RNA sequence: CGAAGGUGUGCUGUGAGGCAUGCUGGAGGUAUCAGAAGUGCGAAUGCUGACAUAAGUAACGAUAAAGCGGGUGAAAAGCCCGCUCGCCGGAAGACCAAGGGUUCCUGUCCAACGUUAAUCGGGGCAGGGUGAGUCGACCCCUAAGGCGAGGCCGAAAGGCG
RNA sequence: UAAGGUGAUAUGAACCGUUAUAACCGGCGAUUUCCGAAUGGGGAAACCCAGUGUGUUUCGACACACUAUCAUUAACUGAAUCCAUAGGUUAAUGAGGCGAACCGGGGGAACUGAAACAUCUAAGUACCCCGAGGAAAAGAAAUCAACCGAGAUUCCCCCAGUAGCGGCGAGCGAACGGGGAGCAGCCCAGAGCCUGAAUCAGUGUGUGUGUUAGUGGAAGCGUCUGGAAAGGCGCGCGAUACAGGGUGACAGCCCCGUACACAAAAAUGCACAUGCUGUGAGCUCGAUGAGUAGGGCGGGACACGUGGUAUCCUGUCUGAAUAUGGGGGGACCAUCCUCCAAGGCUAAAUACUCCUGACUGACCGAUAGUGAACCAGUACCGUGAGGGAAAGGCGAAAAGAAC
């Protein structure tokens, strides 16, 4: 039947991008804990 | 449109195939791989001052650089730029 | 936010003790209110978040004096 | 600061060819050298279409540790040891077993 | 170099930058067409233009 | 002139064990007396890996359906060519968007992938291929809604505008 | 510094170099796309679109520079409103973001313990937030003592699981005093006189000395086994060097080192010296921190849970004295002793380790030790926060097996 992930590039990477964690104390956050854990992938990009 | 320095970096190769030659003996037209970010005019002023034969029209695209697996990693090609360039009918060279 | 722009006086926490001793978390605000002063010396009304306490500050040492506090504070008004 | 160079004869110390000498052909950073005539192997070399070339038994020299070697004293005739020290302005090496520049 | 060219103008050098961005532009047409035998000129003529940029910016700068 | 480990054997200890030695192995081992412990495994529906069993059993994914001649090939029910037969046909055809991202075309190869064989493939490898003033985006314009100089508000973080 | 080189898988190609512009090492420079604080505006990061000024042997658009916000300062402007003030533009200077632990502060759990549970505990812990420094904080008594005296702060050992607090349960838990590490004391609350007089900082120069490349660095040969000798055997030698590693088996004497002795054109640390802009020295006569101390109410902090409860902070309401004065000495009073609040600064002993170098281990040795010995925060999973592997060993040498 219908499953839970139904893809949208735009809205993908409205709730996850890379400028949506960088718009919010927490979601830089994000990123910081990413980077000292040394993800190849910050984000989602291009 | 142009100043030399950035013609002479415009133009990188000929490019060679079935397509290509065709293409010149067809419809004497040449075609290259110019610089990425390189725009119509840079390649007709460019083909039009070092190959110093004249220009009708420039027409480009790029083309995706194909990515090819290695067990657990990949790796890619780069994407570059093709340009279809038509020689004025006296054709030349 | 609720503070004294002459003292400095801004919500503290502490509990509420029942009878039976449990705390709970509360706070105590000051007893803010927007006042506006005649200053003389500006020709003007300059009106300040005081606290009670803080208008009894002013009536003391002088609005032109605590005014003067404001600006080496950095403070505007 | 190296000790044994390009084109030095020097007398094999260690392994199947100890007591030999010859010309060092060419000295490697990994800390291996190939002389002349030394440390020989036939490899079976495979062929390679490219050029149309058939396999063979090739005989080639194989590197050596360097400190299987010693420079060659010709004037007393036997292995010994580089040091260094300046003459001239210049760093030079010489023998120690009898103190003779190189 | 570096001496040969140090002491030109900046007249000149423009002139010989000129000079070796086309020389580096027919090198790269003959080892795209694999015409090319000597490979190792290309990074050369690189160099060159590398050091003649070098000393436009140091006479420049002062 | 053969260490540890592995595998046999003989002797010995009440036993946990010990010593000797054949074979394997090919560079380490360690008496004695002390010293310190990540010190002993069959169980915890223990943990990881490896390998059994059921068993050459079930199954091979819509009951739209195949038959033959010729070809390629080491091999052909399945690939190529041909003649027939059958199925869909408001679709099982064609074209967009979204989403994917080279899967497209050609050559070449078949281990693994393909629920079988495979010469074939959306599989491996290499090369090729996407051409715009007027088709789309960008662009100009706004919707819900978002963000928001100053500003209002809030212990801080921030909320609202 | 050099006779070898153009990083790795990783060959090959074409080349560079050998007595000094090959390469390699270190100091100082140059260049340093785009995204990212991202800062010309926008945005679904690595893209879209501008304004102004400059440039066109072609003066097209393309190229180059500047243009974010906030704060302090200045100049020019400038309302309601007469002056003024707000506002507005421009310029100068600064900030912004990131990142280990330690550090000061604003907030602040619960499971749990009490063999249930609410006071109490966990615990001012976990977490969230703000800010700073090489340390932070604290600090030169309105402190203790006890009629003898001590003499700021911080840290360590005792005092002591004591005195106490406590549904006097569970628990919580001092200080006096003693031994130690370290030690350092100042300024304003003001005017005169003498006047650049001690001090600090920014900074030029000097010497000294560290760091960032380096230089020299002793002494073994025969024989046996073996594919190979560092092993056995013989006889030598160095040692301020027998730390360690490598080399075809275990090497003081083959190689790299090690003991010891040395070295910097350049940048930089720290130190004495010195120039500089600034800061003010000592002297006399002053002055002496008020919405404060105290108090009522509610809370919080003190080991101390309101208790007979001193001391501290203060949300709320109040409110002194002025050295003939005031605080404290654990309710309170007298006596006596001691100190001087409501201004500020201050090094050391103390806390830590993202990082750099050197050295060490009765620490591990591939299911261990990091999650990761290996192209691992990868493959893979998940919308996302996030989760997160497996996987080392031919040989001395590829001599990696021509035919
Ligand atoms: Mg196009
Ligand atoms: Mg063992
Ligand atoms: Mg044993
Ligand atoms: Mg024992
Ligand atoms: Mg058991
Ligand atoms: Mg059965
Ligand atoms: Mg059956
Ligand atoms: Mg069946
Ligand atoms: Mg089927
Ligand atoms: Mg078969
Ligand atoms: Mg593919
Ligand atoms: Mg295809
Ligand atoms: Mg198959
Ligand atoms: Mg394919
Ligand atoms: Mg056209
Ligand atoms: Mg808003
Ligand atoms: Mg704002
Ligand atoms: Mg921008
Ligand atoms: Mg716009
Ligand atoms: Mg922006
Ligand atoms: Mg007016
Ligand atoms: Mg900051
Ligand atoms: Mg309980
Ligand atoms: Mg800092
Ligand atoms: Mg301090
Ligand atoms: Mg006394
Ligand atoms: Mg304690
Ligand atoms: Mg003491
Ligand atoms: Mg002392
Ligand atoms: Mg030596
Ligand atoms: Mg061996
Ligand atoms: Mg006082
Ligand atoms: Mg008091
Ligand atoms: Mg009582
Ligand atoms: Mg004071
Ligand atoms: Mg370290
Ligand atoms: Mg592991
Ligand atoms: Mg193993």
């Amino acid at each position: 039947m219908k499953r839970t992930f139904q893809p949208s590039v735009l809205k993908r990477n409205r709730s996850h991008g890379f400028r949506a964690r960088m718009a919010t104390k927490n979601g830089r956050q994000v990123l910081a804990r990413r980077r000292a854990k040394g993800r190849a992938r910050l984000t989602v990009s291009k | 449109m142009i100043r030399e320095e950035r013609l002479l970096k415009v133009l990188r190769a000929p490019h060679v195939s079935e397509k290509a030659s065709t293409a010149m003996e067809k419809s004497n037209t040449i075609v290259l791989k110019v610089a990425k970010d390189a725009t119509k005019a840079e390649i007709k002023a460019a083909v039009q001052k070092l190959f110093e034969v004249e220009v009708e029209v420039v027409n480009t695209l790029v083309v995706k650089g194909k990515v090819k697996r290695h067990g657990q990693r990949i790796g890619r090609r780069s994407d570059w730029k093709k340009a279809y360039v038509t020689l004025k009918e006296g054709q030349n060279l | 936010s609720r503070v004294c722009q002459v003292t400095g006086k801004r919500p503290v926490t502490g509990n509420n003790r029942s009878h039976a001793l449990n705390a709970t978390k509360r706070r105590f605000l000051p007893n803010l209110h927007s006042h506006r002063f005649w200053v003389e010396s500006e020709k003007r009304f300059v009106t300040l978040r005081v606290s009670a306490k803080g208008m009894r500050v002013i009536d003391k040492k002088g609005i032109d004096t605590v005014l003067a506090e404001l600006r080496a504070r950095g403070e505007k008004y | 600061a190296a000790k044994i160079r390009r084109d030095d004869e020097v007398i094999v110390l260690t392994g199947k060819d100890k007591g030999k000498r010859g010309k060092v052909k060419n000295v490697l950073s990994s800390g291996k050298v190939i002389v002349e005539g030394i440390n020989l192997v036939k490899k079976h070399q495979k062929p390679v279409p490219a050029l149309n070339q058939p396999g063979g038994i090739v005989e080639k020299e194989a590197a050596i540790q360097v400190s299987n070697v010693a420079i060659f004293n010709a004037a007393t005739g036997k292995a010994d040891r580089v040091g260094f020290r300046f003459e001239d302005g210049k760093k030079v090496r010489f023998f120690k077993s009898n103190s003779e520049t190189i | 170099k570096a001496k040969e060219l140090r002491e030109k103008s900046v007249e000149e050098l423009n002139t010989e930058l000129l000079n070796l961005l086309r020389e580096q532009f027919n090198l790269r047409m003959q080892a795209a067409s694999g015409q090319l035998q000597q490979s190792h000129l290309l990074k050369q003529v690189r160099r060159d233009v590398a050091r003649v940029k070098t000393l436009l910016n140091e006479k420049a700068g002062a």
